Parts: C-alpha cells; structure tokens; sequence
C-alpha cells in the first residue's frame, strides 16, 4: 500500500514504540520512546492505536516522501516548524499529506526529540514483540537511512479528530528535576552535593544515558565495588569520575554503578528533550535519612 | 523467612536486599507466583531483585502486599534439586587465558577443566549484554580475577570466568573475563521460541568436547 | 529582479559577511560570518566576491523559495544534508535552482553553522559598509523571520565552474584547539590549567563568546581591576568566576577582563563550529615562559 | 620616546602597553600616520594599542617597523584651540552615584555639577560599545574610582564617571562607572550621516539642564 521513503534523516532518526517489557529473563532492556508523553500523544492525533510506532528524530531535519495514497499525521516534541512542501502545518495537530508530497522538520531551538505519527503506524517487522531500535544492543529496525522504504499499517480513512488537553512548553534553559534519594546514596561522602550543583548536559548524553558534569561526587570508599543490580531509566548513576549519568530507555538491565537517586516518573519525560548544553537541577523528592 | 531491605527505587519500583543469589533466586520465583497488581517486571541480581511497577500508585500497596510475602527456607537452593540440570553447553577448552588461570588457581589445565565441567551451574542473572548469563555456584576453586585491562574483541561463544562467575559471551564484543574455551551453542538469536538460552534460575552443565 | 523568500529559518539564520573592519574609533566591532573559511567557500564556489553576503545558519532547519528567476547557490559548513524540493545535492557543490523551488537545509549532526551562498549575493541594504548582523549592537539586517524577501544581487554569467580543494571534516566531540599564551596569563595562579581541562561549552554561548565550564581558573590578585583593551575573535577572557569565555565575531571592541590565551588564526573558524555540550581542549601553540 | 612591551595576541595581532593614556594617544597618531601594510585597525584603550592585522604573515615585519618609529609630537595639547567646543552636551544632574562622587572627591554635590561642566573634555578614544567614548582632560578633581561591582542595567544616555575618564553610555547596558546624570543627546544612530556623536580628537562642553 502506502509507503514513506526517508530522504534525509537529520542526527538520529528512529522507529520507537512503547517498547519491549518484562525481558529481563532474556537480558534485554525496554526501549521505546525517550519522551513517552509526546510519542503517545502524536498516535492519539491520528488515532492510531497506542501500541502504533511513530519515527523519533533527534534535532529535526527529517523528511519523508508519501507514495500510493493520503496519510494523516502529527508532529509533536520540539517544535521543528513541520512542512509539507514547504508550506507549514504546525507541531500538535493533525495534517493530511497527499501522494507525492513531502514532509519535511526543521530544526527545534528548544527540546531534542520529535515525534512523527502517521495513521496506521510505521509498519515495519517487530523484534521481540516490539518496533523500537535499542541503541545499546542494536535489537530492533535499524536506524533511518535516506532511500529506506517504510510501509504504512492498514487503517479506516474516516477517524474522529477529538479535541487534545494543552501541551506544556519545553524548558529552553535550566532542566528541574525531581530525585527519590536512594538507594546508594550512603556511598557517598556529601550526597547533597547532587541537589546543590548545576550540572551541565554533555555531547555524549544519548538513550542509554544523560551524562552530566559539574562538582564530581565522590565515594567514601573508592574502590568499593556494587555487585550488579537492575536498574531503570530515570536511575542516576554515579561512575568513579563522579559525574552522574542519568539512564534512559537503552540503559542495560543490570548496572554496576551505585545509584545516587531515581528521577521520579512525572519528570522522566523531560529527560526526552534536555539538549546537550543545558543546565540540570536536582531536587530531593522528599528529605533523605539513615 | 521474610524480607529484609527493601528500597523505594524511585516512585514506581523497588529494590530488595538479599545475602546471597540463591535467595535472590527463591524470592524472584515468590514475587512470580505472587502475580502482584502492577508489576511490569522482575529483576533479579547479585545481591538484589528490582521490583518494577506500572506506575507510582503501587509503589504503597506493593510494599504492604511485600509484607505478607513468606519464602520456604527449601526454595534457597545451591545444588540442582533432585542434581537434575536444565541444559548442558558443550565446550571445546581451548581459551586463551586456560594456562593463565591454572596458575592463578593453583590447578594443572586439565583440573581446570574438570572442575568447571564437573559442578553445575546457576544463571543467577542477566547483564552485559542480552543472553549473557551470570553464572554461579559452580566449582569456588574456579575463583579467578579479571583481566588487568579488557581484550578489544572476545569471540561469539567464548566460555570464560570471573570472580565468582562464569559465563558465556553471546556475540563478538570487549570483554574482560578470563577465557577457558568456546561454544557452538547460540547464547542469544532473536527468531528463536525462547531468544535467550540462559534464563535466570537454571541450571548448567558444561561438559569438554 | 531575482529573490528568495524565506519559508523557515531554523533557531537562528543570519545575514553575514566579511564584517565591518576599522571602527573601533566608533566603537563598532568588525562582526562577520563566525566561520570565514566556510563562509568565503560558499561564496568561492558561486564565483562570487569574497565581500558578498550569505545566509548564516545556526543548527540546520532554514528553507527559502527561489522567485523571478534562476539561481546557483552552494552550501558550505556544518553538513545538513541541503535540498531542492525535498531532493539533496550535497554540501561544498555549487547547485542550480528554478523560479519556485524551494532550498531546504536539514539538521547537522557535526558542526552548527551552514553558508548559503547565492551568486550575486544577499543583496540586503548594508549598514556602515557591511552586510552583517551584530547579535550584540544589533548592528545590521536583522535576523531573518519568514516570510523575508531577499534580494540576488546582480550578476554575469561565467561557466564552467570552478573546482575547489576538499574540505576537512568538522571534529564531532573534542575539539582540539591552538592557542597563543598572554598578554595576561601572569593574572592566573595555574595558567596551565587551561591545557589540562576538559572544557564544557554552554547552551548560553553564541558570537558576543563561547562559554565554557570546568575547574575555575584562579587570579593571583582577585581583586585587581584591569583597564579596559582591545578585544578579537578568538581572545580567551577570565572573568571572575574563572570560566573561560572564547570571544566570537560579534565581541565588544574593548572588554575588560584579562586575556589569558588567543586562538590562533589557523583555528579561529573552528570556533564557529563548536555545539553545546562538546569538549573544548586548548593546547599551547608555543611554550609558555 | 620608544616602544615599551610589545605582546604578541594571538598570531594576527600586537598589543602595545603604555603607562598613560596621553602615551597611548601620542602612538595611536604616529601608527595611523605610519600607514603600516597589513593593519586592519588600530584600537587605543586606557594603557595600550591594540594593533590588529590581516594575517599572521604581518606579525614579525609589523613588530620590526614598529621598532622604527618614534612617538611624533612628545609636545601635546590639553585645551580647546579658539576656545571653540565641538559638541555641548546637556545633562541632568540626577544620577545615582552624585553624592557618592562628592563624598570621594571632597566636594559637595553642587561642585561636582560645576567642576563637570566647567572644563571642556576631549574625546580620547571610542571602545566597549558603539558610540561610547572615553573622554580625558576634564577637571582632575572629579577622578573617583569604579563601582566594586558593576550595575546590572545602566540607563542609555548615562553621564558617568570611572578615574581620569568620564563618558555617555549611549545604550541601555551593564556599567561599572560612577553615575552622575543623564542625557537625551543620542550618541550612536546608525541612519545619521556621523552615526557616532563623538569622534576622537573632538572637544566636548557638559552644560546643566535647568
Ligand atoms: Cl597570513
């Protein structure tokens, strides 16, 4: 049927969906959309399902040709000023793209990750039940090239096109953030250091992990080893350098660094669009105690 | 018994403190048989199991129903019920590292070898990499350090050994475990019923060849 | 005569040039493309003039419809993937474009900032003998908002084209670069700490100066006030708090804080290249005495 | 009179140091005289030259004609010729540093007003921003140091004061000077024939609105 052949991809184009759960038997980690938030709410404005894959592009610059029919679809993340030849449709709301048109993001100034849905989804093969590419390891459909072919699923052209609660605005300079302490954060000689310090956002930073860099933490015992524990993303890791690193969705399902504090889940999304550069805060979700 | 430790991970999971894999191991398979509201996952681990949950609301009644939870003293387990394994890897014992650990280990190549082939092994848990199985419980004898520095490519199969650990990697990458010998055997393929060979409570034996 | 109108511009696309040299005496600073290198490219590869001005685009994303006429642009710089009617060309190569087509610049990966250069130039109105704009001063054509009407300057029509000499990639994290030590490293307890950091650049930098983060230089003398002096592109200036600010194009004409290494001139465009989040090492270009 | 230090900045440019402004003034004239080949711009401050160049190329055969040259006059001037002003500035005298500089001066506010606009100040050179310039030979009594730490926002048109300078902020901008009043005379306007209200070299009068 329909397809959408990828012309040029900007930074990181992936396909992500909700992931791959509960295959940490198999050692394989979840996946699926950095920004679950914006990822779920580009499928709901085409009316997809909300198992549907979307195409998560990192910095914008993607574009894609539609051909063998109309599409619905939405953008939405950063606000890459979307068009369809040229002409520009805006970031939260549905568009319909005729056959031979071109949809084209620009690039956001504020926020990292862009979400774009189309009605039926991007039908590509699952791998373990799910169509998200793990970066870390490399399990599912590898990451966009210019010349791929994608299909688009089956679905009903007539859809409701409901009426969608506002979307909160990206933070464009400091990030607050929301930490459980814990539970590792007896390993270290001043854990408030973490709450105290304006930690910068590197280059580095990608969906395994944010890494950041300021006042390194140190241990009391340096050379204390954790023996290997599950880990989730929000989780904060603090290596022997002393330099947090925030998990993402490709994190490993084991780590062996002593987690300082886990990002609570209401502020897990925001992770999705800090931007290397950017300043991050911490703040202790509730006191911490022996 | 009952739990000891057990800390909130964040707002939607928790982090279970054990004194040894073999409880890791009796309480995952608790937690399992429990079929708790919310859980997404169960994640066991050298000395611990991350409990993840769907959402924050269950953190409280998770921990509450964490309570009332009782393991038989039976299920913590360090030899194979009734010596019964679950799978045998076959492995031909020409690691590049077998010399080495003779010597760190204080045995000839050849007890080497019929140490690691006559205990069986527990996967305790998962990491590294998927279908790489941390395995324990097998000959203390065995116990060796890691390489000083890690070896920029280890082959798709190699059986190797680390601290209190062996294992088997399951594609070519950078390792820095002591190598003994390889595999045939596929560790991980992702077309197969069950991807991962290896699945944490199970029982290895590995036999030269 | 021939225009492009703009469409989009991405988080910041600029008119630039060459500058706007010799004002000090007026308290104007010289401004200009942040990269020179890939700004007299562009313009190289169109057969243009060194002088006439491009488009300066921060981060990608700048779309422009070509109107009452043909045009050959190039794109130089940070590689965005360029496109004609949703159909690339590649960066470095001089391209031909029809009435009603649209140039279309994608996101870099590596590098931050793109040249678009069109034959006969952005004919935009210069503003004390340059077409540049000046983020600080807010001297010149203003940044570019879409639905701007750009005029191409007037042109002969000279073929073939001219084959230029390849370009060397832009570095993807750590940067690496040169720098010529004082006037002031006697100001600092450790200069040398300079050339054993691993500096972080801000999302706050831009052309007034790079901003970058690590272990903080001390002064020997904190309170010390130095008398204000002529500034460059590429000057390193210690303020206070001891985070090196790298002065860009569009740098006041005096600053007054002390000057602890210049950016050699091999490596100043390079500057104009550096993302947020990279990892800046600076090297002395010469010993230190 | 030779040449003191001679900093190598950067690889494309010289900075030469001065133990006065009256130096600095004195060699600006003999290198903008000289006409030196690969000079971009030649930028006077408050104790040195900064001589800009096209090319690292011009470094060393700049330093070497520079060697060559001798401060012109060393007989300069301090006073308007024909007691005629080039420019009369008008100021109200509501700044918020006026009874700090009369504290630190030793005299009243009232003074200050007069010792201001009572001595013509000659345009010395421009710098920090376009169309600010620092002026010198002004009344001697006025010479108060800085503010301990710069202003945050300092209103456009701001008639200040900073050791032997004083100067119009022509912007809304930061400042670390001693604010004595006010302007509405526009110092920098791009569209105006002379977009800086004051060049180096002119003769200023401050003249007390009121
Ligand atoms: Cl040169």
């Amino acid at each position: 049927g329909t397809t959408l052949e990828v012309l040029r991809t900007g930074p990181l184009a992936l396909v992500e969906d909700l992931g791959r759960p509960g295959l940490a038997h198999m050692g394989v980690t979840r996946s699926g959309a950095a920004d679950r938030r914006s990822h779920t709410l580009a499928n709901r404005l085409v009316a997809n399902p909300g198992e549907s894959a979307t195409i998560e592009v990192t910095f914008g610059g993607f574009s894609a040709r539609v051909c063998g029919g109309d599409v619905a679809i939405a953008v939405t993340g950063a606000d890459t000023d979307p068009a369809v030849n040229g002409i520009p449709f805006g970031t939260n709301s549905i568009h319909h793209v005729h056959d031979g048109q071109v949809i084209s993001l620009g690039a956001p100034h504020s926020g990292l990750r862009s979400y774009l849905a189309v009605r039926g989804g991007i039908d590509v093969t699952p791998v373990l039940g799910s169509r998200s590419y793990d970066v870390m390891s490399a399990i599912g459909p590898s990451p966009l090239r210019p010349g791929d072919v994608l299909p688009v699923g089956e679905h009903t052209d007539e859809f409701p096109e409901l009426d969608q609660a506002p979307v909160a605005a990206i933070a464009e300079d400091v990030v607050e953030l929301q930490v459980v302490p814990g539970p590792r954060d007896d390993w270290f000689v001043d854990p408030d250091i973490l709450v105290r310090t304006n930690w910068l956002v590197t280059n580095r930073s990608d969906r395994v992990g944010m890494r950041l860099v300021g006042m390194p933490l140190e241990y009391r015992n340096p050379d204390r080893q954790l023996p290997s524990e599950g880990a989730t993303r929000g989780a904060i890791q603090v290596p022997p350098n002393g330099f947090p690193v925030i998990l993402g969705p490709d994190h490993p399902v084991t780590g062996g660094y002593p987690v300082i504090g886990v990002v609570t889940e209401e502020d897990i999304d925001k992770l999705g669009q800090v931007r290397p550069g950017q300043t991050v805060r911490l703040h202790w979700a509730y006191p911490r105690r022996p | 018994s009952t739990l000891g430790t057990v800390h909130n991970y964040g707002d939607q999971a928790l982090l279970l403190e054990f004194d040894s894999t073999a409880e890791v191991l009796a309480w995952t398979e608790t937690l399992r048989e429990a079929e708790l509201l919310g859980v997404v996952d169960i994640v066991p681990a050298a000395r611990t199991v991350l409990v993840k949950l769907a959402g924050p609301r269950y953190q409280a009644p998770t921990r509450q129903r964490l309570g009332k939870l009782r393991v038989r003293p039976e299920a913590i387990t360090h030899q194979p019920p009734g010596d019964r394994v679950d799978v045998t890897i076959d492995v031909v014992y020409d690691g590049a590292d077998l010399h080495e650990v003779a010597s760190l280990t204080g045995m000839t190549p050849a007890q080497v070898i019929a140490a690691h082939t006559g205990t069986p092994w527990r996967v305790g848990f998962c990491g590294f990499a998927p279908g790489f199985a941390y395995l324990v419980d097998g000959d203390a004898r065995l116990q060796v350090p890691r390489r000083a520095e890690p070896r920029t490519s280890v082959p798709a199969g190699a059986v190797a050994l680390a601290g209190e650990f062996s294992g088997v990697y399951p594609r070519q990458s950078p390792g820095g475990w002591q190598l003994i010998g390889h595999t045939d055997a596929v560790m991980f393929d992702v077309n197969r019923d069950k991807p991962a060979l290896l699945t944490p409570g199970m029982w290895v034996q590995f036999r030269a060849v």
